């Protein structure tokens, strides 16, 4: 299935290196996990901890952090800013 | 381990 992000999601997917407009899930999930590597956002000491707070990522999750193993904001937030094609 | 291990297991 096929998405189209919404442009501050659309944003971020760019910045990690995202050439597409549509997209995959699997491939939102990977420019995401790009995302969070290049801005080195994981905690570096205990690293399924993500902090996002003073980056846009958190506006879009809007919350300061959450976990890997915790990823419910994640995932509503994907809800809200992916439209299906 | 590493974030890059744990975001591979990430159910999607």
């Amino acid at each position: 299935t096929q998405v189209h992000p919404r442009a501050p999601l659309l944003q971020i997917l760019k910045v990690a290196g995202a050439q597409e407009e549509v997209f995959t899930v699997k491939e939102v999930m990977h420019y995401l996990g790009q995302y969070i590597m290049m801005k080195q956002l994981y905690d570096k000491q205990r690293q399924h901890i993500v902090h996002c707070h003073d980056d846009p990522l958190g506006e879009l999750l809007e919350v300061g952090s959450f976990s890997v193993k915790n990823p419910s904001p994640l995932y509503e937030m994907l809800k809200r800013n992916l439209v299906i094609l | 381990e590493t974030f890059s291990d744990l975001w591979k297991l990430l159910p999607e």
